[PDB]
């Protein structure tokens, strides 16, 4: 969300 | 809702104590693993040869209970930083013994004190245990907001308490923590168990802990006030600190004896539950962003990559954004077509980067409410989204909408536009390459044509967050520069952090662009006044945009569009943390760079100290054209 | 229990079809994402400019439904390996288009056929899509056990079917899969959708698929037989294949039309459920090992490391192991003390590596059932376990047991032992360093003394498992040799694999050791006859031990102690897979090496081809002394 | 010129022997470090306790002499692969002892025999010493062309010699070497000391050693023939082998006693000097390429990068290339302008990618010799080279030449050209992106216009070279994929290698390109017949170009333009070596891929075995547009 | 289990 | 030389 992708 | 534990230094029977504690409503017990008075000798005879079991058996509880209900506590006699060599040596051996027993038991956490300035040898022994076997357990450093020496009663005749303000001096316990974690090289298994006193220090001492990995808050029963009914309560200032800690989802720890003797023990815990229930309910944004607090994400690149169906579906869930676009188109149509030209004047509207069609629908709603005639083109380079658009065009829109499967920079438009509408904005405004895209589309906008958005500005603000610094640090990947993770921005819902100075404007772009050869490259110097003692870890990025005249969108905290969750802030980290003293200025330099293939940012801190230039030539991060 | 899907090539209405399929009891639907007959042109005008939507909208289903209920299917006209240049080019563009739409939709899996020998360009286009964006989706390669060309009816007059055995020829479809996955460099996102025919091939063709990543089994309705009641059933041989596939937890896919017209459709799926319910229930070992199938683990090192409480608790859950030790001690006591010496002869028993006390308890039970007198010492180097032992000694055992907190190699025993009892065995027998430990303890065993265990032997067997090879491959870590993961053994409950030759003995140790200067270093050459066409990926390791006389423990599959789950096999991988032809010999070389600080294994394959020597000088793996 | 050593197995006095050997003209001495008959015991008493020094002192020679003049020799009794356990153990300890003494002495090289099929334990002990301390010394494996068992006199009555051809059997000693080096994992410190016998084997046995790291050639005195004067000489076939070895710059080793008793000893070495002096002198190309033999280089990218002054200076040193361009322009001018139009017809010539001006000068010389009028444009994107061009234009050329500082793909030409001349060719023809560059320039060439070059074709040939494979292997760099070095081409003057099949055409481009939308992407399958037993390590790449009609340039070995050294071949390696048997077919697949930003190659071997696809999506190597 | 540690 | 750069 909030213009982001990926992460964990 | 509230996760709470009991802290005891006396456990005569482990099974009986756990039961009593669970009955009181506590979720865990912080307790000694070896008797706190049972001092042990490792070097000198005869005491080193003391027989019998050194402690209680692991068989007293199930593996599940040791793993989930018990937090270990370091024995109070263990003094690895003692001036006495013999105590120092016995303490190192006892500390290693107790930490190894905790790991043997599978304890979820182990408590260690920070109760003096020098904990060098305690850090060395802890770092050594961390680099020995099983890497799961957490170490909770028990550190007070206010050091015992600074809250002692003024009852020593020849040693009066200091009644003078010592700005940095009252922040001393933070430096105890800072030095300790620096020594242990920011291990993620090392966190804070913040102990709260009867009297709170000044706000600057409390705020010093912002951005710190606080896992627990320790509340002695002696800090609780008594109400008319005789039940434990807290001062308004203490309640204000509890509310801040509840947002960090800390585990609360109740230490000390029952001081509300004729009012039972679970009453302390019942009060924390009361405060937890009686807090402000989260807004539309806060309910939406739940789970994303401090979660680092890669910024979307809708130009270089084709967004997925669910990504467009997330965009579309924001009611505020599109109702703002509709209002901007509505006002523009009224300004361009007088009432008398209502039925003859057909405005040519181009939605540049149409996705799955919400701005096309927003344009049609805008034309209906303005009672004006429009001719629409929906331009989209992503062929997958073009499927949705073409199915919408056949089923609903009809001939009024012409769907164009093309890059706006290449499209040979058959007619010029009155209005070009786009939403090509990132969390740092120009980071999705809206300037380059709209520059290429500019030639098909009429001489008196309007671009929605008309303008956008990015903003930067220095931040402190040892929590986020460690989060970026853990993004080291194989087959790339070991420091590349610090040379790239992250989209992140900033939560456990301290904003160090007011956001200042960084880069501005205006559409249509009437400065021949454009030059979207930029260089900005920003000087941020800092009124606190702190540590700089990076820059928070935000933006504002003028859709049309007074119709705007903003993610800048001070002017944030209410209920709009399409963009979280961006974070530009720095490789090495920078100490900043109260009254100093943070000077940052930001560049927007490009070639014909890529666009990137480069950044550097030049005051109070210089950093390296981050991301030179886009070596770690680029935005594909 | 059984996860099943429906395969369709005709979906007139997506919502109506999904509903009908869900009602039938299916969990998913394999379906075309673009109309299977809708051939598209990308290069030549006028057809390249075909208007309208290229397919159905993503809006027809929820994101959850696309993510969980739909498996995409590649269009049948897409032929990237065509002899015609124009078809090859249009197919590459269409394949990339369809795979990108599948990723746009967030499909959990996408089906692609392997229906001819040459799929070089299909692999190239697939590898290219894999190295482009979102890396979550699975690719299921639809490959038959028996190629359509080899099961065609013998009805062509001038082209008779081959009635001669072609051993390797009938294994052709495996080579289609093997070449494809080699080309795509063993991507873990590339798996097999094995299609089953009306007639099964020879066992060697079926076994060729052992150790392969089978994610799905495709069952055409045409392979089902009819019973007296008119309901679909399967031949005994087909049922035998279903049972093998159920152990691999494959998802079953039902393809084709209803051939049991007057018996409804869900009947095919009801039969699979029947077979699933009517299977042998798992034994004590199988129920214990559930979750550990092909799960790679580091072998425990109880000497170098101090085991955790829960590790000892897992050891203690094995009822067979200790009842065997008790029987071995019981027989030894009877052989050493005649009935007439019953009340005067006190045997000195030392439990060397006592852990939390089960062998101490086993020794006392053994002495009670033998009606003999014992004097016990429980020696343990782990001080954490020593806590449990000392609490047991005070509370229960008493003076009969002397707990010793020491390394058996350093302990100055005050008396010599009649029997030394130990359980210092790893999955490869000597891998926990039982020889080095018992060699150091040997001096305190009497001249006529007995060691339990008296002997142990390790065993090796060559194995094939592309599943495990890929599992080891994914263990590449930062800051170490990029190939170190292949130079170390793993404890693993081997499941999806093929044992290629009978286990052969590798290394033997006997206690007490009466060959002066001992020399625990070893060198073994093993020659394994292989009767199949296969691929060598590593060696399975097992062991047997003689506790006393006929009382043994074994993990060798052929002589496995029933219900004993203390040890899973060990796996020694090889860096590069080795092709082995039927009738060839696998020659492996294994070394047991040491210095005064560490012990390690080194290994190499020398026939049919040489491998590198693995783990030279213990560069990737060592066992601390 | 020739570096030669003496091999002795008897050195009674080290200082006296070295002196005698140096006087004879030898540069080094291969000698035992321990007495070759002095068998030592390490395990059994009393012999293990043998007193006195185990060998000669290091003090007998200077450090410089040990470092430069002495090659150690392993004792002949050391048999690590013995069937006897005791010999195997004593040999491992003695081998480690002797290798450690050699490293103690700082010996430049140490000789070890390969005199039987199984040297598994010798490889294990050697690999272990290599991974222990100082990594400078070389190990020379003494291996014969023909095994002693295969050259024994036919004098055993009940054991006749085999008079039948055993194709693979006669290549046995190569497999001894191959297995040994595979076991030692291609250490670069492990090389071949090839021993030559009285009778040479068939050419296929000799050629088997092509591409192998031969550091020394061993010549026994017994292989030398005697001439009319009584001096040692060699057979014509032996001389042919000496000449091949001289090109590899091997060190020659003279072993055995003086068999030319009444003709002195240095005579053997005098003959080698004679052969060395009496060899063909190197040509213009060979003298130019001296130092670049097997030296891997990055292929130049003149489009993405701006070449340096000295790079253009190297280009200009090739007299053949430009005289060919001049001849091609000369013929074109005569074909385009009839004699009668001599003074009225001015041909517009554009040099596209002019560098420092040699093709501009070639065009003017061509126009003078054709007696025709030209109007020249010199187009160059590199501004540094534009400086040289503009200084040439002012000082010499004048108004006849218009220098254009532009990319030919962007230049708005003011006039159309009659002829476009370019030299944008790489070692693999299209690898510098000549197709993309000339495609963009095509629009300014007249309808009947000529492009020089008119056409070019790349060629591929499979090669064997364990020397080059190891050279690519050593190109592993930090912060990138550990296998990226195998997924990129290298410009290399191939020297120690074996070409396995005749070069076959890969990709062709024609200018002007009259196949709308061009499509410079390509896919080629090549099938190479192989008549030898070998190991595949990569593909050599070459090209041919038609400048105009019969005027060509070629680097294809069979049609190589004489004296032209502008391009060395290119090498496409493969990650894993592939065994190829005589009569098998090597099938390779090559792709030319692109996007709007980059061009790259992808390649795979599909027969006799599949390799992974190399460089998918240009992950390791790309050519910037 | 089965004499192993770690993994995931 | 021969259209190459770098190396050592
Ligand atoms: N040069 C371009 N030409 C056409 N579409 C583009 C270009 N660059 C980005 N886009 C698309 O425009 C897009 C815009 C999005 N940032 C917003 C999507 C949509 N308008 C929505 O607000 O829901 C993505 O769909 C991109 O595929
Ligand atoms: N040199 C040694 N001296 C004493 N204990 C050792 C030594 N090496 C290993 N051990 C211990 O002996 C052990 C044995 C285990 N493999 C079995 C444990 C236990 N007897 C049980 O069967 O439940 C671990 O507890 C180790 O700490
Ligand atoms: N698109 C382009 N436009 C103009 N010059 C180019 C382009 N691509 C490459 N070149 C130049 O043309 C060149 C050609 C060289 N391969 C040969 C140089 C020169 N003609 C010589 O034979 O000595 C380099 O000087 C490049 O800078």
């Amino acid at each position: 969300s909030g213009r982001g992708k990926g992460g964990k | 809702r509230v996760s709470s534990g009991r802290d005891l230094n006396c456990v005569p029977e482990i099974a009986d104590t756990l039961g009593a504690v669970a009955k009181q409503g506590f979720d865990f017990l912080c307790m000694p693993v070896f008797h706190p008075r049972f001092k042990r000798e490792f070097i000198q005879e005869p005491a080193k040869n003391r027989p019998g079991p050194q402690t209680r058996s692991d068989l007293l509880l199930s593996g599940r209970d040791w793993n989930t209900l018990i937090v270990g506590k370091l024995s109070p006699w263990i003094r690895p930083d003692s001036k006495v060599e013999k105590i120092r040596r016995n303490s190192e051996a006892a500390m290693l013994q107790e930490l190894n027993f905790g790991a043997y038991l599978g304890l979820p956490a182990f408590l260690l004190p920070l109760n003096q300035e020098d904990n060098t040898n305690l850090a060395r022994v802890l770092t050594n245990h961390i680099h020995t076997g099983h890497h799961s357990s957490m170490f909770w450093m028990r550190v007070p907001l206010v050091a015992p020496e600074d809250l002692r009663d003024d009852i020593i005749e020849n040693a009066p308490t200091t009644h003078t303000e010592e700005y940095s001096g009252e922040e001393k316990t933070w430096m105890w923590w800072h030095n300790f974690r620096t020594l242990c090289d920011y291990s993620k298994r090392i966190a804070v168990a913040l102990e709260i006193g009867a009297d709170l220090p000044s706000n600057h001492v409390i705020d010093r802990w912002l951005g710190e990995p606080i896992k627990a808050a320790i509340l002695p029963t002696s800090i609780f006030l008594t109400n008319k009914k005789g039940f434990p309560v807290l001062s308004k200032m203490h309640q204000r600190l509890i509310f801040r800690l509840l947002k960090l989802e800390v585990q609360f720890i109740i230490t000390g004896t029952n001081h509300h003797s004729e009012k039972e023990f679970c009453s302390y815990l019942q009060y924390l539950e009361y405060l937890s229930q009686n807090r402000p309910p989260p807004n539309a944004y806060e309910l939406f962003a739940k789970g994303y607090e401090d979660y680092l994400q890669s910024p979307l690149q809708p130009l270089m990559d084709n967004l997925e169906s669910q990504t467009y579906e997330v965009f579309e869930k924001d009611p505020i954004k599109y109702s703002q676009y509709q209002q901007a188109i509505y006002k523009c149509l009224l300004d361009r077509v007088p009432e008398e030209e209502k039925d003859t004047n057909v405005q040519v509207l181009m939605v540049l980067g149409a996705g799955r069609g919400p701005l096309v629908n927003a344009s049609l709603r805008a034309a209906k409410q303005a009672d004006r005639r429009i001719k629409l083109y929906a331009v989209e380079k992503n062929p997958n989204a073009v499927v949705t658009l073409e199915n919408w065009q056949f089923e609903e829109w009809g001939s009024q909408v012409t769907v164009v499967s093309s890059d706006m920079r290449e499209w040979v438009a058959p007619e010029k536009a009155d209005i070009i509408v786009s939403e090509l904005l990132g969390s740092f405004a120009d980071n999705e390459l809206s300037p380059e895209c709209l520059d290429g589309a500019q030639h098909f906008l009429k001489d008196d044509g309007v671009s929605i958005p008309g303008e956008y500005t990015s903003f930067l603000a220095p931040i402190s967050s040892s929590k986020l610094y460690n989060e970026v640090r853990a993004c080291r990947e194989k087959d790339r520069d070991p420091e590349a993770q610090f040379e790239m921005p992250y989209v992140v819902r900033l939560h456990n952090f301290h904003q160090l100075s007011a956001p200042q404007p960084c880069f501005t772009f205006s559409h249509p662009n009437r400065d021949p050869m454009i030059d979207n490259n930029r260089y900005c110097t920003l000087e941020f006044p800092v009124e606190v003692n702190t540590v700089l870890h990076g820059f928070a990025g935000y933006f504002e945009t003028v859709l049309y005249q007074d119709i705007t969108l903003s993610i800048r905290p001070e002017t944030h569009s209410p209920g709009m969750f399409s963009w979280f802030p961006i974070l530009f980290p720095i490789k090495q943390p920078i100490t900043v003293r109260e009254g100093q200025t943070i000077c940052v330099r930001f560049w927007r760079c490009s070639n014909s293939k890529k666009v990137w940012y480069e950044w550097a801190v030049t005051a109070p100290v210089c950093s390296a230039i981050h991301n030179p030539t886009g070596r770690s991060y680029t935005i594909g054209l």
